[PDB]
């Protein structure tokens, strides 16, 4: 039989070829091969060279080429429609048990699903269910149920097939109209995005009302609305007065940190002894961790909040 | 035990693992 | 035990495992009574508990699992009871 | 016959070629063998020549080049899915007397099955069973019952074979389902998983309630999560930090327990002369025991919490 073929020519390839096609095979098949490996006990040399034969033959078909068609296909849709329209397209192609179907769910929704069961089935669902959505779902519990499955996970045996059948089924049946669940549409940015095409007075209305409201969110939109990559698109004696309010070094870090256009507008906008020494020490230094450039970022781009809001700066 | 199995031995893992995907299918 | 049905009754706790059952021919129907402890201490032996936590009242309705597993001794109790 | 020509063959290869033989042989066979064997009295020149006529033209067609199934199998399993699924496999793969079947039975069950016995039965049993199951069966006795089993088995004089034969029948009888006994899914384990993906204030709730039980396992778990060789994903700082309050010669000796690449980060780490001095003295030493290593890495983990507890360390 061909499961019989393709175990002799995984036998006769080597322990390192074979282990990478499983790497390319389905847990069914590699289930399957490796069953049928156990029970081999002989292998002639006739057979031996009509599995070679025969594969031979099949690869001088294909000879396919293979191409790894996610990341290529990924690629071409970035560079085709952009990073949003390949990443939707991508998640459309993309989209079981019911412990399998749970993991692909909410983590709120989950939880409190299972809320409304006995605590050790609690702790084996979730000992079933993905590390992270575990522990996303262990986070909405209460502390006294936290506190229970904790204990619990920490005794666990191991469940009969037959209970384990039976709460699959049982989750099955409490399933509902799970499918296209949830849905990526906007919120904050969006918003952020129809303050920042709202009126000045509208966006003057905005910050009232949103330091009004919980504070945080709105600090976080502070934040969101204008970015640092934003700086190309304002006028010259703007970054100017950047420079003469921000410090030399966060200035030379953001620089590094930014794009080259950004950072040939910022030398622009410097004298030519300042901007040659500025690459100078940027060309002498070493690499920067990320934390501190985006740190330094922040602060100049707080210091062109405070600019814009004194009118000294137009954005 | 000629030159061809380090032939089969050099070629593609993707491409035994599509073999071993027909034979099955075949069976 | 011999006592009328209303102190039988008042004497269960709140939820409780009530089974209906007819004993054929003689005309009635009979009933079995489950506690929670009972049906909890099934619950935590069949899913790999060891039993060391004590159990929590809860006072909360069974679950479809927990029916199932009810429904599981009721059938093994029926089959010994009718024997 | 088959058997007859097989067991000429075993007498005129040799002693050593006939044993090695029947290490490969069941059970059964090498039992029907050796009873053929022992009645044999006369062995023509005309049947040996037939015989070894008939051999070389069975043996024509295989050489079939015997592979390990079992180890070639295991090795392909890890190189391509990883020690556990390969592990799962082949138990997957390999998954009866009544003696036999309680064998490959859970020590509890067992232990309470046969505890409702006569003690001579008992011991009985636990002589026929496997060591290593009689004695974790007896370890959860009682004193008493403990007591006179192992008084019984030291005076174990014989059981006569109708009476072996009805107590399989009766052990038979007492089987339930067993099929699939007990699952490997996870405890302890995955709850410091998941406790490792819940947040920074949740694991303080955690540290808390795992105190507050019993104490023990919550220091197993203070040990399980996070290990020593974890310390390569931990920044260059933390880990310089660590070479400040650990004492050389620890260092040096978990550096020797542990892998080459977490070596070369400790030693980039360290100063040039002191990595040089550490290198000559691991090259002019020699080897080390692994029990003083764990415990030489244990001692630098606890000086890892320590340091992180105080926030001089990210982990």
């Amino acid at each position: 039989s061909g499961t019989d073929k393709s175990v002799i020519l995984l036998m006769t390839i080597g322990e390192d070829r074979a282990a990478e096609v499983f790497k390319h095979l389905s847990t069914r098949e590699v289930q399957a091969l490796s069953t049928a490996m156990a029970n081999v006990r002989q292998i002639s040399n006739k057979q031996l060279t009509d599995v070679l034969s025969e594969f031979e033959q099949e690869a001088e078909q294909f000879a396919a080429l293979n191409i790894n068609a996610n990341e290529y296909l990924r690629s071409v849709l970035v560079k085709a429609l952009g990073e949003e329209r390949a990443s939707s397209l991508l998640e459309d192609i993309l989209e079981t048990s019911g412990i399998e179907t749970l993991n692909f769910m909410e983590p709120q929704s989950a939880a409190d699903l299972i809320r409304d069961e006995h605590p050790q089935i609690i702790a084996t669902i979730l000992v079933h269910l993905k590390r992270s959505q575990a522990a996303d779902i262990l986070a909405l519990f209460d502390e006294r149920l936290r506190h229970d499955v904790m204990l619990r996970i920490a005794t666990f045996g191991g469940v009969q097939p037959a209970a384990l059948a039976e709460l699959t089924e049982v989750l099955n049946g409490l399933l509902d109209g799970q499918n296209l669940k949830r849905s990526k549409m906007g919120g904050v940015r969006t918003a952020a995005e129809i303050i920042n095409l709202m009126k000045t007075q509208q966006e003057e209305a905005v910050i009232t009302a949103v330091r009004e409201f919980d504070g945080e969110l709105a600090q976080k939109i502070i934040d969101e609305m204008f970015l640092f990559e934003n700086l190309v698109d304002v006028d010259d004696r703007s970054i100017q007065r950047l420079l003469q309010e921000v410090d030399s070094e966060s200035l030379l870090i953001a620089l590094k940190g930014a794009e080259p256009p950004l950072r040939e507008k910022f030398l622009r906008n410097m004298s030519q002894r300042a901007a040659d020494i500025l690459r100078d020490d940027l060309a002498n230094r070493g690499p920067v961790r990320l934390s501190q450039v985006e740190n330094e970022q922040k602060a100049i781009l707080l210091i062109v909040r405070r600019l814009a809001e004194t009118g000294e700066m137009v954005i | 035990m000629s030159q061809r199995i380090r032939e089969m031995s050099d070629n593609d893992p993707r491409v035994v693992a599509l073999v071993i995907r027909q034979w099955m299918s075949n069976d | 035990r011999i006592q009328p049905y209303h102190e039988f009754a008042r004497n269960l706790p709140v939820p409780t495992n009530l089974n209906l059952i007819h004993l054929k021919p003689l005309r009635g129907t009979g009933l079995v009574v489950f506690s929670p402890s009972l049906v909890f201490i099934a619950v935590d032996n069949l899913f790999g508990g060891d039993g060391r936590f004590p159990t929590k009242v809860e006072g909360r309705e069974f679950t479809h699992t927990e029916q199932r597993v009810i429904n599981r001794m009721l059938k093994l109790a029926l089959e010994g009871y009718s024997d």
